RNA sequence: CGUCGCUAGUACCGAUUGAAUGGCUUAGUG
């Protein structure tokens, strides 16, 4: 067969990801799914287009759906971009370079935060598997990371490597010693889960699911075992919801500390820290205050304190915007002005600048400099067309009809509608239909760039779906109102002809390619097929567990393909009306069916994000393709079959075209390193008158008497069985450097015992024959040691037992 | 006296004299502690026509209420928007 | 859910519950969207006539048939507060042993642990302790930590030392722990603590085990002192 | 799981037919057609069921003991007639029965009363079903105007459907012998169902069979007939003893049906009672 | 031996293990199923030749 | 000793002109 691959991708500007800005008023870089978007804020539009490679519906791609990157984190000085991905790989990425500096996986999940130190050398990283993981570019390595955190990481401050803070999920704000691996101390950022913080000089702030905003202080150098970090007092601000993001801003000669806290409502809300004198000015204006109420100096203290908060810090400004922000971002600095960037969840990027001076701004409301909305489609698209002069891309989506060029991608005209629910396109490129939720039918001619005719009262429901006749005179309507209306073109206007009744709502309507006969959906689950020309019911289609979604008619118009929510895929014959085969293809409710023109072989999009190619004789999928991450609405394939086009939630549209050691051996080697060692330690210190020990970090009599703990116990008797005299002369020389570290023999006191007695007995031969004086210093001395650490633990027991009975006794007198 | 289980709901005692509060545990050592018990766990007429009615397909059992369901205790087997959308 | 009669209903909490008096003398609290008995209240042995309730039945008065009068009033966000405290002293606690541990402050750790009832940290503590005495019985702060401890605590305590004597592996810390308590503590003091002569009971068997052992140990020793007399010849 | 659910709906605590000809017999009558799915009531061990099974498109077998319900799928797995056989098991009353053409059924004696008017009250009944009732349950059904017998069953049953003996079965033919005899019946639902209200029919009937044979004029003498008719008549006006006294009076003169009596009445006989108070605005129910 | 083989083939196909793991058409697994029953039966590894008289009586079934 | 599961709970993402309440407000009554 002839494969298929996506081409290109358009129609996001991009993805629920943080918002990356340059200045340049600025420029800023936001991804789409996998690949990365640069938008200039001033133009608009996008400046370039950093993709990593491996275009979807290659073979090399990998089957799964691929991971978008959910965090862009860049450091201007290097010039370098980190990519955090969905699966959890980070990659490393420049600008200039148009491609991955370096690639890292040590994540399990997404990355939630990244931060470049100010060398560039480290990278720290912060996923939603509860794990920080430094991580060294320049090492190619993570140095290490930290686990104590039981739930995914809202954010993390590193501006000196020696300390670090770190603010989990579950609410648990933990300052982090890096040298030494662990946590200084631990408190509850908030009661509910916490998901902002920010530090900046001595003052920490954090944000919670409650609408009150935590303020804390932390004394670096305070080394008081207790209190490092430590809360004032609470502010509460208005927005109930929570803030994801909180960025501030100083002017060093303004003296002056703004900042916003980016909140999942659309609002951003804002605060600004008092001046200082101000504060010491109010301070004293609230005490004359409190001595005319009356007041007491006890009571005039206290106010102070609960109002310490409000003393600090007051709101400047609290921005509004027209669509939700999933990520913003401080962009300028200025006495005289500020001005944003925030990312929106309709994919439109808008961009606020709002001037002050001294305590509160002039302008009463943000204005908007620039707004990148060309590229942008605020709703998902619910319903594409392909015109048949195959240059032109016609897209629908709720209060939004867009037109896309094949090849610029761009958008050449952009009409007002409503909430469109399906789209067609007339032959020659002319016109357009759209039907809406409301009733309405939009009817649009490109070069009028505007409406021609509007009927409200069309359909007195929704029109859930719309087809043509293949003259194009007569226009197939199947409306939510339970009725089929066929309008006629005249000149130009539309009137209606005829209407059929029907006992459910319509679905779907398809009008045969050879325009013999009418296909219609209903909510019964039955599918019905009616004559064009008469409109005589000619045959029904029983037995779909669940109703159609789409209904499709081959070329040669013998048979139609009915998709339905009961995710099985069945192939009908209109000749007899018998079902020729199912096929369970997706996991989720499959939308739309559209046969191949001049081919029996069909493409499949599904809710579950999975589109497939089917041969109609084989009867099995040709290709899995899957390139979207969420629900493909719709699917609509070109006249010649060139190319194919499909939408998805994400709002991204993608084009498609065709191209071993024994127990006791290993003893034995052990004995040898470690005597080698200690025999060079001492053979060293007299004159003075190996890399597996590195490794294993302990000393060599420590790491053999691992590998004797190693030895398990029913080999160890043969293990020394085995073992020549010239080793347990080593043996031996082990014990007493052991037995020179007193904590390490009682420790291990019994099992040292026992092997040495197994020793001696089975070399008592041996040993009398040995002439050499030092080895009787040798077993003189290891005597006198192991006689006191025996003596001393017999001692202890005998001391504890003889006591423990007397306890016993008294208290049966004093009950007796 | 022999070891047994632990006192503390919190905690688990092995018989080899050990005992283990669970908020000391780490994760890691929680999950194989788990794994551990479920290994332990693992390997520790008219029934004879019971089954041959849950062996049968074709059988179709009425409860008290009325409702039909399976030998197994199971019943044997629309928005337009949301079937749309 | 009402034993009895039900003979007043009124709705507390604006929509979201509803309170019931009971023939049973039983208060019932529910929930109005779940109709779930979210608590039981039994102030009354007797059946029940009147129901009052303010701000919301934050406020609830039941008078019985008796002739007593019981006033319930809420205390849910009191509760909530002191939960959320405890709380707040225990991590602070957890942490700050962690801390110790790794420092080394094996006096303060052990107190911690005794508190938190850890016992692998309070193993991980005394053992490496031990170690460090090795290189009276602990050592001078640590001792007088064992000499503080309250009747409770001692007889926590003597729960662990009775489960670790039994392994032998683990026998030779237990015992030294039971010597410095014997050692800084009124003998005749520990007899009067209830439960501790049980667990005294327990100790017994397994110490003279290990007393038989280790004497074997030492027994086999002049295996060596036949080696140095033998080649001395 | 399976004890666990049959367990609930069952606690797993009969008179056993041993002639071949009755079984031959019923299944012979029926005279059951290719393309006829058969609802077969009281399976047993399955030897009317299996028959059955080979003469049908279909058979849907519902039964009320899982001991019994097992041996018709044990004598009937990994055969040529295991697809077309579905076993219900559990009360069958309650239930909401499929469609069904032929009824045949050793039916459980204890509710022979409930299960003919189930039939008859089917939407679109059965045309043809042959029931196994005792005797003086199903002379009952078979009994006609001015017999004995005649009563308010035979006259409520023989207006919906009508109903012909087919054989007797002896007391012998079982074990352990009931007490009583058993006879074979069958019944035909009529189609279309006669246009009269099953509530009406009803009232008229029972009124006048608490002595069916006493006078028809005597029955509706007692004090609660008037009263029970009288409010009766308060809903007619709604949407006066005296009066309905009188109107009752001019009824059974009219009709000269007040000196007769019920047990020697015919379907014309009441269908013209039925009127004759429908007139005068008095509905029975 | 031959054990192993026979879950590795089935295993291959998809023919053994839990079907709803997360993180081939039936038809398909039917063909396998037919390949694997006639591949581990060598009386019909392979055997000697002789061992089986199919041909001889089919040939005289025809006859 | 591991990986993936199944159950309970906590939160998260956006679609279901999601639905239902209330605050203000356009316009029409009053």
């Amino acid at each position: 067969y002839q494969r298929f691959e996506q081409a290109a991708a358009f129609g996001v500007i991009a993805s629920n990801a943080n918002c990356v800005w340059i200045p340049a008023p600025g420029q800023l870089i936001t991804s789409a799914l996998e690949d990365v978007n640069i938008w200039d804020i001033k133009t608009g539009d996008l400046v370039s287009k950093l993709s990593d490679g491996l275009p979807p519906g290659a073979s090399d791609a990998r089957g799964a759906k691929p991971a978008e990157c959910t965090y862009l984190e860049a450091h201007k000085d290097t010039d370098l971009l980190a990519v955090g991905y969905a699966d959890g790989v980070i990659k490393v990425w420049d600008l200039m370079s148009k491609t991955v500096l370096l690639n890292f996986n040590g994540h399990k999940a997404a990355i939630t935060l990244l931060q470049f130190d100010g060398t560039g050398t480290r990278l720290i990283s912060g996923s939603k598997d509860s794990n920080i993981i430094v991580w060294d570019l320049v090492g190619e390595v993570g140095l290490y990371k930290l686990r104590s955190h039981k739930d995914s990481i809202t954010g993390f401050w590193c501006q000196g490597e020696d300390w670090l803070i770190s603010t989990s999920k579950d609410g648990m704000i933990k300052l982090w010693d890096l040298k030494t691996h662990q946590c200084i101390e631990t408190h509850i950022a908030h009661t509910g889960e916490c998901w902002g913080l920010a530090v900046k000089d001595d003052l920490l702030i954090t944000t919670g699911t409650d609408s009150q905003v935590k303020i804390w202080k932390l004394d670096i150098e305070n080394d008081k075992m207790g209190g490092k970090l430590t809360e004032m007092g609470i502010f509460e601000k208005q927005s109930k919801q929570r803030g994801l993001k909180i960025e501030f801003i100083t002017n060093s000669s303004d003296k002056t500390s703004f900042f916003y806290i980016q909140n999942a409502d659309k609002t951003i809300e804002t605060f600004r820290i008092r001046k200082e004198e101000e504060i010491a000015r109010g301070l004293k204006k609230r005490e004359k205050r409190l001595k005319e109420k009356g007041l007491t100096e006890e009571e005039i203290a206290k106010s102070i304190k609960e109002s310490y908060s409000s003393f600090i810090l007051h709101p400047f400004q609290t921005i509004r915007s027209l669509y939700k922000i999933k990520s913003a971002s401080w962009t300028t600095v200025s006495s005289s002005k500020l001005e944003l960037v925030l990312t929106t969840s309709s994919n439109t990027i808008e961009y606020y600048s709002i001037p002050y001076e001294k305590r509160d701004p002039t302008s009463p409301a943000p204005l908007k400099t620039h707004t990148i909305e060309l590229q942008g489609q605020r709703t998902d698209v619910r319903s594409i067309d392909i015109s048949d002069d195959n240059k032109l891309l016609a897209t629908a989506s709720n209060g939004s009809l867009k037109i896309w060029n094949i090849k610029t991608h761009k958008c050449i005209r952009t009409f007002e509608c409503g909430y469109a629910l399906t789209c067609k396109f007339l032959p020659g490129g002319l016109l357009v239909i759209l039907g809406t939720r409301n009733g309405e039918l939009q009817l649009f001619d490109l070069a009028s760039s505007s409406l021609l005719d509007t009927i409200e009262d069309a359909h007195d429901a929704a029109i859930w779906s719309l087809d043509l006749t293949s003259d194009g005179k007569r226009l197939v309507t199947g409306s939510a109102d339970k009725t089929v209306k066929f309008w006629d073109f005249k000149v130009l206007k539309l009137h209606h002809d005829t209407t059929l009744e029907l006992t459910d709502d319509i679905l779907c309507v398809r009008v045969s390619p050879d325009d013999r006969y009418l296909a219609i959906s209903l909510l019964d689950n039955t599918v019905k097929v009616f004559f064009l020309d008469s409109m005589k019911f000619y045959l029904s289609l029983y037995g779909h567990k669940l109703p159609v979604l789409s209904i499709d008619i081959s070329f040669d118009s013998k048979m139609i393909i009915t998709s339905s929510a009961d995710k099985n895929i069945k192939i009908w014959g209109l000749d007899f009306g018998d079902c020729h085969k199912s096929l369970f293809a997706h996991q989720d409710s499959i939308m739309n069916v559209k046969f191949l023109p001049q081919s029996h072989n069909f493409f499949s999009c599904s809710k579950d994000a999975v589109v497939k190619y089917w041969d109609g004789e084989k009867f099995e999928c040709i290709q899995k393709l899957y390139a979207h991450q969420s629900e493909v609405w719709a699917l609509a394939v070109a006249t010649d079959g060139g190319f194919v086009v499909s939408s998805s939630h994400d709002h991204s549209i993608r084009i498609w075209e065709e191209t071993s050691l024994k127990a006791g051996e290993r003893l034995m080697e052990a004995l040898d390193l470690g005597i080698a060692e200690i025999e060079g330690l001492e053979a060293y210190n007299r004159d003075m008158k190996n890399a597996v020990l590195i490794a294993v970090n302990k000393t060599p009599e420590q790491y053999i008497m691992d590998t004797l703990l190693r030895i398990r116990m029913s080999q160890l008797e043969d293990a020394l069985m085995v073992m020549p005299f010239s080793y347990v002369l080593k043996f031996l020389k082990f014990i007493d450097t052991v037995m020179q570290n007193k904590t390490l023999l009682h420790s291990h006191l019994p099992l040292i015992c026992k092997n040495l007695f197994f020793i001696i007995k089975f070399n008592h031969k041996e040993l009398v024959s040995q002439k050499n004086e030092e080895l009787k210093l040798q077993i003189n001395r290891v005597k006198t040691e192991l006689r006191s650490a025996l003596k001393s633990t017999e001692d202890d027991l005998g001391f504890n037992v003889q006591g423990l009975k007397f306890v016993k006794q008294q208290w049966n007198l004093r009950h007796n | 006296y022999n070891v047994g289980k632990a006192e503390k709901d919190g905690e688990i005692r092995l018989k080899n004299g050990v005992a283990m509060s669970k908020e000391e545990l780490t994760r890691e050592d929680k999950n194989r502690l788990r794994r551990a018990l479920k290994r332990k766990r693992s390997k520790a007429k008219r029934n004879d026509v019971v089954d041959t009615l849950s062996k049968a397909k074709n059988i179709t059992v009425i409860n008290q209420k009325g409702e039909k369901k399976d030998v197994s205790g199971k019943t044997k087997k629309p928005d337009s928007t949301n079937i749309k959308l | 859910g009402h034993t009895n009669a039900v003979q007043r209903c009124s709705f507390i909490n604006k929509q979201k519950q509803l309170i019931s008096c009971g023939a049973d003398g039983l208060i019932k609290i529910w929930d109005c969207s779940s109709g779930e008995c979210l608590k039981t209240l039994d102030g009354h042995n007797n059946r029940l006539w009147a129901l009052s309730t303010m701000n919301d039945g934050d406020m609830i008065v039941s008078a019985d048939a008796d002739g007593v009068f019981q006033f319930w009033k809420d205390c849910t966000e009191q509760e909530i507060e002191e939960e959320q405290e405890k709380a707040k002293l225990q991590v602070e606690q957890e942490q700050s042993l962690q801390n110790y541990m790794s420092k080394g402050d094996w006096t303060n750790a052990f107190l911690l642990a005794m508190t938190l009832d850890h016992p692998m940290r309070l193993f991980n503590v005394l053992k490496r302790a031990l170690g460090e005495s090795r290189s009276v019985i602990f050592n001078e702060e640590l001792d007088q930590a064992i000499s503080i401890l309250n009747d409770e605590q001692l007889i926590l305590l003597m729960k662990r030392c009775r489960d670790w004597n039994t392994n032998a592996k683990t026998h030779t810390i237990a015992q030294r722990t039971i010597r410095c308590i014997l050692m800084h503590h009124n003998i005749a003091k520990l007899s009067e603590i209830p439960g501790m002569v049980k667990i005294v009971d327990a100790i017994i068997p397994y110490t003279q085990r290990h007393f038989t052992r280790v004497d074997n140990l030492v027994e086999q020793s002049y295996i060596l002192d036949y080696a140095l007399v033998e080649m001395d010849k | 799981s399976a004890e666990k659910h049959l367990s609930s709906v069952f606690k797993f605590n009969q008179h056993i037919l041993k002639n071949p000809l009755v079984a031959q017999g019923i299944v012979d009558k029926a005279q059951i057609r290719p393309s006829d799915v058969v609802l077969e009531v009281g399976p047993g061990t399955g030897n009317l069921t299996v028959r059955i099974l080979e003469q049908a498109k279909n058979v849907v077998a519902v039964e009320m003991d899982p001991r019994m319900a097992a041996e018709l799928t044990k004598r009937v797995r990994g055969t040529p007639v295991e697809k077309k056989l579905e076993i219900m098991l559990g009360d069958f009353m309650k239930t909401e029965l499929p469609y069904f053409d032929i009824c045949i059924s050793n039916t459980p004696y204890q509710i022979s009363s409930p299960l003919v008017f189930k039939l008859i009250n089917q939407p679109r009944p059965p045309r043809v079903s042959i029931l196994m009732f005792q005797r003086e349950f199903a002379l009952r059904l078979l009994a006609r105007p001015g017999d004995s017998l005649y009563c308010r069953l035979s006259a409520n049953v023989q207006m919906w459907a009508n109903v012909t003996h087919i054989m007797k079965v002896g007391k012998n033919n079982f074990r352990p012998p009931p007490q009583v005899e058993s006879s074979v019946v069958r019944l035909e639902i009529k189609n279309p169902r006669p246009q009269v209200d099953y509530n009406e029919w009803d009232g008229l009937l029972r009124i006048v069979f608490v002595r069916k044979n006493r006078t028809i004029s005597a029955g509706f003498k007692s004090t609660t007939v008037m009263d029970i008719l009288e409010k009766n008549y308060k809903t007619f006006l709604a949407m006066m003893h005296d009066v309905v006294k009188e109107k009752i009076d001019t009824v059974l003169k009219e009709t000269d049906l007040g000196d007769k009596r019920a047990g020697k009445c015919d379907q014309n006989d009441f269908l013209r009672l039925l009127y004759a108070f429908h007139q005068v605005g008095i509905h029975f129910s | 031996s031959q054990l192993k083989n026979l879950k590795a083939a089935l295993k291959a196909r998809g023919l053994t293990g839990q079907t709803n793991v997360k993180s081939y058409d039936r038809e398909e697994k039917k063909k396998a199923i037919a390949e694997i029953r006639e591949e581990f039966n060598p009386f019909e590894a392979v055997g000697k030749p002789g061992i089986s008289k199919q041909i001889g009586e089919e040939q005289r079934k025809r006859a």
